């Protein structure tokens, strides 16, 4: 027995928490990403990068704490602890935004580790690797939003900050600056997410209301046996119901469960593509035909033009505080405002 | 017999130990005044 | 059904478990308390205290604006409060 | 042999390609009326004075819209919550200007969708099924009531109901955020958890069942042909699925009971969407998301901004621009 | 199968399907080269990133003269 | 500085306490 | 020279036809506004 | 417009009565197991 | 021309619904 | 080995969470983050 | 011509090697003591 | 409205070419039996 | 040259539709 | 209820070739007049 | 666009010639 094979043996022992070779990458990176977020949201400010308080220590609550992005002046610096910006000073590293890159990069390698773990366990147990494949969607979203998007922009400053409210701000930024709701790739993402939740609900309800009476109890959970070969619910009755209610129904259980994989995974992949475009400000911002008409015809009004006015409000009213490095000074008289408000 | 110290034991304490510490620190914060 | 570790429900109802953890849990809580009550948390992480966000006659944010001098800018700003 | 009882037998027949049923007797005419009016208005309705300020908004394709910008526009703020059927207008021209079709469509639709839910109960009873699929559909149904009926009732006007259009929807969302800070409202946060979690568990369940299909086919044919409609044997090995998922996390975080599993699949998104529908329905009465605006101040009293104050700046820009001609007084109280 | 003059000349280059060196063979040497290449790519990345700053290496357009 | 031992003392003492109470079975 | 043994027939069932047509038509319905712009 | 109003009133009354009388026509018995 | 195109595609989708429901491949047991 | 009943472990642990969480909501109204 | 940042690069490089070498030293040790019996 | 005139042929081929592909495959499936 | 813009779609459809018809018929002839 | 008058339809490869040539040459001829 | 269209159609015809000659259905005696 060679040393490599003995380490393999140990890594792959059946224990309460399986380790694997993938564990060597996953477990440190996941725990560090998670610990960095808890550490930063509990103790670390965003005063010097953002002009914001962002920790429990400072008075924030669970909704407003964040690990915020580094200052725009850092560009796309890796912001290594030992790098030229922090120069090994942990305190300054925290104050400059180093925990952001720390979490994002450890988080990325942790995500790789997790998908490798899905591959590793699937190979050991003898199943097909479709759960790993499905997980590619969360990966694509993470890299496109947290990494590719800021890399096309001026700096990590414009990536999402890791916090509840900070992400809310990210949503609103994308509306006002990118008109992201108008983007067909986001729309396909919305359909895959909302379609997935629909499939989840309708499949679970269907199964639960087409059960075979396999026991005498009023609690029907007891009448299932994980080793029984029989289907626990009637595909035939399910199919009849939905055919008569909705017009069409599933008839093939394999297609049904593949479709459940397909819909949300595809939707997430589509949204990631749109965000790659927004990395370059390659937006679906306008319809040219609408703008030509509206410039010429002051009586022409649509929900599209109404929403651009809202975007314009968002940009002028949030930019000075949201982008402090720009030193925007907008006197009262230049702020867009409707009547009275 | 059952072993005391396991990989499981480590994973549990890797999380539980700092959780309680953080909880104490966040408790103290509720009495900070400006 | 089991991988040989000791059942959790057996552990947390055990006398020995609570002999140890009735010490270790409050001790950790108190350690974290003191980390804050002593002011150490502020100094480790560089987080401003309520009196240290601004200088007395100052409503400008001490925003880092250089990449390679950033460390010195923060230090310059902190000395403007001593 | 009696005419009424034969009609009753056809209405409730389980042999009709589409089930009719007593709920269907109401659903079919009301959905057809809503559908036909909707299609015609979307294509050809003239511009509608949504905000009652004689500033008509063009919603239809023939008046310069595309599929993304087009909408059936809500009825005039001048009408408020007044019932505006056709026969109350002096002319169809008037009815179209003031947004009549919106009312016709949403009332017929909400009635028809309600009956759709009852119809789901009804056929389950005729088929000897358990009855609660209709309870799953009450979550989307409740959400449509919230944006088409409850929110207008609370704000006093169908002009603040959700427009029937893609860009109109986004307009409704943005205004809602400025006036209610819905993102900072826990019931919407639960909606996101219901919908993100629903999509997660959809993919999880689909991938775990797909991962454990039993080999029944060759590499040259779709694996789906390994399942035959109505076969008695399960088509995947749930013990292998559990053996994988329990090791991916740990044993007791994985279901081995398919009934509990599918009940969980049903319950998570339904309950999340109930909450988000209740979110809209209670923000209808202006019980709004958390307000942490200027909650953090320093020893001297300077405001120390948090991410919540940045949200607020965005909300302000939405507030001051929306319906830019419609406010004469300084507070937008509805 | 069809023989051709060109096929007869190339034949030996497609004649050892499945032939392996025993055990680990050159795997330890491969690992060394992989590690060197990782450090080398790290360097190149961190130069581009301006995390590694070297004398006479101006990472700017202004290095075109 | 001094605050660091104030913080670390309950930890070490708790660690010591568990060491004493468990040493016999850890041996096995 | 013998005929090629690797040839296989290809299939698309009616349900796949309906699913694929719906996908294409809905995609067209979605993107056409952006193509006309 | 009054002709229209009358027509709709009549159409709605008719469907609603179908609904009420249909469900009063022994609906519990219209299932596949016990009919009582 | 754009209006014609939008309504044409929409109409094709409605027609597809008809075929998919009434001219589906019939599900057959075992 | 099984000395302390688990229902008692659960009640005391449960109450302990109610306490810490309550403290955190109290602190929303006092001191830092209270708006005062 | 060995600048501060090149020095930091080497610091990061050694730190990483220590972390991975220490980790693998420990995993090899444990695996050798606690073998599977076949 | 001043739309891109090439949007028509773009849309027409976007519908036509994939649809025809599927019809070709379906009809030759049916005639296999 | 100031040609008719509908000329392009007329020509493209003139070729595509009849050609697709023939291809559909030919392929399903081959598979029986 | 199967209908007995149904018949399979055929287009041989040569007819494909002739038909495709006809359509292409027709398009080559008329396209100039379509562009005008 | 019109030049591209004319050349495209002509190029398809040349391709058709290739297939019509070299991938014809072979005439068989019988
Ligand atoms: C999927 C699987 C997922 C697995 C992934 C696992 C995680 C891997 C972790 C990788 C970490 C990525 C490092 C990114 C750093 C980066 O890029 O950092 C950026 C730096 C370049 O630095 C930037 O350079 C910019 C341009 O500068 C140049 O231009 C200026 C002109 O005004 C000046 O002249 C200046 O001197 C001159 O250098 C500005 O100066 C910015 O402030 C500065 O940040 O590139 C460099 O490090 C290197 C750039 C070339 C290498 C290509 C990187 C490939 C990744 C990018 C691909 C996405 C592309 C996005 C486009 C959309
Ligand atoms: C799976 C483990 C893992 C992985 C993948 C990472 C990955 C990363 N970490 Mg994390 N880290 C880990 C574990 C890990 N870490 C652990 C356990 C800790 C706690 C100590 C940390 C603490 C930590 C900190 C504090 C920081 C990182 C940082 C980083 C990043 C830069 C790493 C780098 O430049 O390496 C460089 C080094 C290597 C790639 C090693 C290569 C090995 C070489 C080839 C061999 C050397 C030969 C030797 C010297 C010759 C011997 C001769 C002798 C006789 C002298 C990257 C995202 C930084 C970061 O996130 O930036 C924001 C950062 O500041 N890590
Ligand atoms: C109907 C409403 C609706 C719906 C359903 C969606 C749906 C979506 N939006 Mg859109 N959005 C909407 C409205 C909506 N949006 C509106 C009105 C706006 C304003 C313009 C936006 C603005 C917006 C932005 C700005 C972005 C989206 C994005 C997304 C996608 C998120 C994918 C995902 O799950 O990311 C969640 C994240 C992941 C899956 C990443 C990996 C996560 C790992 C696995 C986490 C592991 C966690 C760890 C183990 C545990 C942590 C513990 C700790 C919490 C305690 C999805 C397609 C994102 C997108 O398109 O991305 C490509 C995006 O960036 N939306
Ligand atoms: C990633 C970001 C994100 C995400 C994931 C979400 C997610 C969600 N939001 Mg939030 N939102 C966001 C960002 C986000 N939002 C932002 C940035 C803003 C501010 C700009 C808002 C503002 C906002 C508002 C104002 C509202 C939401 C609502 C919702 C929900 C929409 C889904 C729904 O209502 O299903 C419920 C299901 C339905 C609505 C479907 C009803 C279906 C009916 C019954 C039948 C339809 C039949 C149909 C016409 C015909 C089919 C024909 C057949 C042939 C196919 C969901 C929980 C909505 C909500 O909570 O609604 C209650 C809501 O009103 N959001
Ligand atoms: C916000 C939404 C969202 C979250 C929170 C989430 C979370 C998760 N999904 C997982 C899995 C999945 N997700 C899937 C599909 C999807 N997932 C989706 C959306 C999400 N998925 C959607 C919409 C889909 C549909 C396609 C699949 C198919 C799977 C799985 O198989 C897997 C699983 O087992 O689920 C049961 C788990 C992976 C665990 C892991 O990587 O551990 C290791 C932990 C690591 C590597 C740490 C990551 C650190 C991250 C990247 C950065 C730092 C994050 C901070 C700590 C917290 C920030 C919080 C603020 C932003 C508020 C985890 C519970
Ligand atoms: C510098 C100095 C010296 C410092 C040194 C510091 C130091 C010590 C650092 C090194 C640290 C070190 C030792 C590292 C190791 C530590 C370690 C082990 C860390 C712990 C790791 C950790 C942080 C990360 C893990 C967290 C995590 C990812 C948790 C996620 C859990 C989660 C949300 C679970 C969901 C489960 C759930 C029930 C989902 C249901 C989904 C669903 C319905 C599935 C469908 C489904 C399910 C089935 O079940 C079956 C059957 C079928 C059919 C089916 O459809
Ligand atoms: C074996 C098990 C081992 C343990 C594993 C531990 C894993 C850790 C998981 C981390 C969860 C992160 C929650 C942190 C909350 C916290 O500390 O708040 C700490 C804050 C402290 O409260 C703040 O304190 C400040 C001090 O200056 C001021 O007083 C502020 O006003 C006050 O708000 O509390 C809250 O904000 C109020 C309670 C919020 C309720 C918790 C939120 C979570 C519940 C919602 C669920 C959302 C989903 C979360 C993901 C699950
Ligand atoms: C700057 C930071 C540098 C980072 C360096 C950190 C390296 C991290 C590696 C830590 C690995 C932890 C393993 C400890 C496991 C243990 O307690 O077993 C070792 C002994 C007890 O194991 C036992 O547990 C065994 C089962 S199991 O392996 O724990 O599953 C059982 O077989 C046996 O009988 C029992 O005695
Ligand atoms: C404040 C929130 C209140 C929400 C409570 C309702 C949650 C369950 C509803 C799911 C609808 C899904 C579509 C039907 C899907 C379906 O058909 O379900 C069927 C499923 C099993 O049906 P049985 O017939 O086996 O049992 C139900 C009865 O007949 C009693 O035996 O029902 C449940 O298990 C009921 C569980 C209620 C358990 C107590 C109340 C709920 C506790 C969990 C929620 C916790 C807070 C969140
Ligand atoms: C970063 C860093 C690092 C690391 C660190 C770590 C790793 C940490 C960790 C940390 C941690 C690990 C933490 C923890 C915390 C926790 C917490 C803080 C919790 C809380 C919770 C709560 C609050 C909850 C509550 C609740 C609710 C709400 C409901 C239900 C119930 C309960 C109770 C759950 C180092 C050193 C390397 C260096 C560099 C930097
Ligand atoms: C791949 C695994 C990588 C592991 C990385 C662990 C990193 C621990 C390094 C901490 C050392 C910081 C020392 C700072 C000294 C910098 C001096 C200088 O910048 O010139
Ligand atoms: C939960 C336990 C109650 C939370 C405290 C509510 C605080 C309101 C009164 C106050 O803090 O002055
Ligand atoms: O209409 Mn629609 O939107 Ca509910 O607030 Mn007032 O009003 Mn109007 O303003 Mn803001
Ligand atoms: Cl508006
Ligand atoms: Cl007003
Ligand atoms: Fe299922």
């Amino acid at each position: 027995r060679g040393w490599f094979d003995i380490l393999d043996d140990w890594l792959k022992r059946d224990r309460f928490v399986f380790v694997g070779w993938s564990g060597i990458l996953l477990f440190p990176c996941a725990y560090l990403a998670l610990g960095g977020w808890l550490t930063g949201t509990t103790f670390v400010t965003s005063w010097y990068t953002h002009g914001l308080a962002s920790s429990y220590l400072e008075g924030c609550n669970f909704l407003t704490v964040a690990v915020s992005t580094p200052a725009n002046s850092m560009g796309h610096s890796l912001l290594l602890l030992w790098g030229p910006e922090a120069q090994g000073d942990f305190t300054r590293w925290c104050q400059l935004g180093g925990l952001w890159t720390f979490i994002a990069l450890h988080g990325a390698f942790g995500l790789i580790g997790f998908m490798l773990r899905q591959f590793e366990i699937a190979r050991l147990v003898g199943v097909r690797p479709y759960n790993a494949i499905a997980f590619s969607a969360p990966i694509a979203v993470f890299v496109s939003v947290f990494l590719i998007y800021p890399l096309g922009q001026s700096s990590w400053f414009f990536a999402p900050s890791f916090g509840v409210a900070a992400i809310f701000r990210f949503l609103l930024f994308f509306q006002g600056f990118h008109n992201w709701t108008l983007n067909p790739f986001h729309m396909m993402g919305v359909a895959g997410v909302l379609g997935g939740a629909l499939l989840c609900a309708i499949h679970g309800a269907t199964v639960e209301n087409t059960l075979f009476q396999d026991g005498e109890g009023a609690s029907t959970f007891r009448a299932f046996n994980p080793t029984q070969a029989e289907e626990t619910y009637s595909m035939v009755t399910a199919n009849r119901f939905w055919s008569q209610i909705f017009g069409i129904a599933f008839s093939n259980k394999r297609w049904l469960h593949f479709f459940m994989l397909f819909v949300p995974v595809t939707g997430l992949w589509m949204s990631a593509i749109g965000v790659v475009g927004l990395a370059l400000n390659l937006r679906s911002y306008d319809f040219i035909s609408q703008e030509i008409r509206a410039a010429e015809d002051p009586e022409f009004e649509t929900f599209y033009t109404k929403n651009l006015l809202l975007n314009e409000g968002i940009r002028a009213w949030m930019a000075p505080q949201d982008q402090p490095h720009e030193n925007f000074v907008f006197p009262e008289e230049v702020l867009p405002r409707g009547n009275a408000l | 017999s059952y072993p005391i110290f396991t990989v499981r034991w480590v994973a549990v304490h890797t999380l539980a130990v700092p959780t309680i510490f953080f909880l104490g620190a966040i408790a103290a914060m509720q009495f900070i005044q400006r | 059904g089991t991988t040989g570790e000791r059942p959790f429900s057996d552990i947390i109802t055990s006398v020995r478990y609570w002999v140890i953890h009735s010490i270790t849990i409050p001790a950790l809580f108190i350690a974290g308390w003191l980390f804050v009550s002593t002011g150490l948390a502020y100094d480790v992480f560089g987080t401003p205290r309520p009196d240290s966000y601004y200088a007395q006659e100052q409503r400008s944010i001490p925003l880092v604006t250089d990449r390679f001098e950033a460390k010195q800018q923060v230090e310059t700003f902190l000395e403007q409060l001593k | 042999a009696n005419l009424w009882e034969r009609f009753c037998n056809w209405v409730t027949s389980t042999d009709n390609r589409l089930y009719v049923g007593w709920f269907g007797v109401i659903m079919i005419p009301t959905l057809l009326a809503a559908t036909i009016c909707f299609v015609i208005a979307f294509i050809a309705a003239p511009p509608v004075d949504i905000d009652g300020i004689r500033e008509p908004v063009s919603g239809s394709l023939l008046y310069g819209n595309n599929i993304i910008t087009g909408a059936v526009v809500p009825s005039s703020n001048a009408i408020g919550l007044h019932f505006y059927p056709i026969w109350e207008a002096a002319s169809l021209d008037e009815w179209l200007y003031n947004g009549g079709p919106y009312q016709l469509i949403i009332f017929h639709f909400l009635l028809g969708a309600s009956c759709y839910m009852g119809r789901q109960w009804e056929l389950s009873y005729r088929l000897g099924m358990r009855p609660w699929i209709c309870v799953a559909y009450s979550a989307p149904l409740a959400s449509a009531f919230a944006v088409f009926l409850i929110y207008p009732i609370g704000q006093g006007s169908f002009s603040d109901g959700m427009p029937l259009g893609i860009s109109g929807t986004f307009n409704f969302m943005i205004v809602f955020q400025a006036e209610h800070n819905i993102l900072m409202h826990p019931f919407h946060q639960l909606g996101v958890a219901g919908v993100f979690g629903g999509a997660l568990f959809c993919a999880m369940h689909g991938s775990l069942v797909t991962s454990s299909l039993i080999r029944e086919t060759t590499e040259t044919e779709s694996a789906n042909y390994g399942y035959k409609f109505g076969q008695e044997e399960e088509t995947y090995n749930i013990v292998a699925a559990h053996g994988y998922f329990g090791r991916l996390i740990f044993q007791y975080a994985s279901f081995n009971n398919s009934r509990s599993l599918h009940f969980f699949l049903a319950a998570w998104p339904v309950v999340g969407v109930w909450f988000t529908a209740l979110g809209i329905s209670t923000m209808a009465f202006n019980l709004n998301g958390f307000n942490f605006n200027h909650s953090v101040i320093d020893a001297k009293g300077n405001v120390i901004n948090t991410w919540a104050d940045i949200i607020n700046r965005a909300n302000l820009g939405m507030e001051v621009m929306h319906e830019r001609n419609a406010h004469n007084f300084p507070l937008d109280l509805a | 199968a069809r023989r051709t003059w060109l096929g007869d000349i190339l034949r030996p280059l497609n004649s050892e399907y499945g032939k392996v060196a025993p055990g680990w063979g050159t795997t330890p040497l491969m690992a060394v080269f992989m590690g060197l290449f990782l450090v080398f790519l790290l360097i190149i990345l961190e130069i581009y990133n301006s995390t590694l700053i070297l004398d006479g290496v101006n990472v700017s357009w202004k290095a075109l003269g | 500085d001094w605050r660091v031992l104030v913080v670390l003392l309950p930890v070490l003492l708790a660690a010591g306490w568990a060491v004493r109470n468990i040493l016999p079975y850890a041996v096995k | 020279m013998e005929p090629n043994p690797n040839r296989q027939p290809v299939e698309l069932n009616r349900t796949s036809l309906y699913l694929g047509l719906l996908l294409i038509l809905v995609l067209a319905l979605l993107f056409s506004s952006y193509f006309f712009n | 417009m009054e002709t229209l109003k009358i027509t709709v009133y009549i159409v709605v009354t008719f469907f609603v009565l179908l609904f009420v009388f249909g469900f009063l026509s022994g609906d519990p018995a219209r299932n596949p197991k016990r009919k009582d | 021309m754009e209006t014609i195109t939008y309504v044409f595609i929409f109409a094709c989708i409605i027609a597809l619904f008809f075929f998919a429901i009434f001219f589906r491949e019939p599900p057959r047991i075992t | 080995g099984g000395r302390i009943p688990l229902w008692i472990v659960a009640t005391v642990a449960g109450m302990g969470v109610i306490v810490i969480v309550g403290l955190f909501f109290y602190g929303a109204y006092a001191g830092l983050g209270s708006s005062l | 011509t060995i600048t501060p940042s090149l020095k930091g690069f080497f610091i990061g490089l050694l730190s990483g090697a220590v972390v991975l070498g220490l980790t693998f030293a420990v995993l090899i040790a444990i695996s050798q003591i606690d073998k599977v019996q076949r | 409205m001043e739309v891109n005139q090439l949007g028509l042929i773009a849309t027409a081929l976007f519908v036509l070419v994939p649809s025809v592909f599927l019809i070709i495959l379906y009809v030759q499936t049916e005639s296999q039996q």
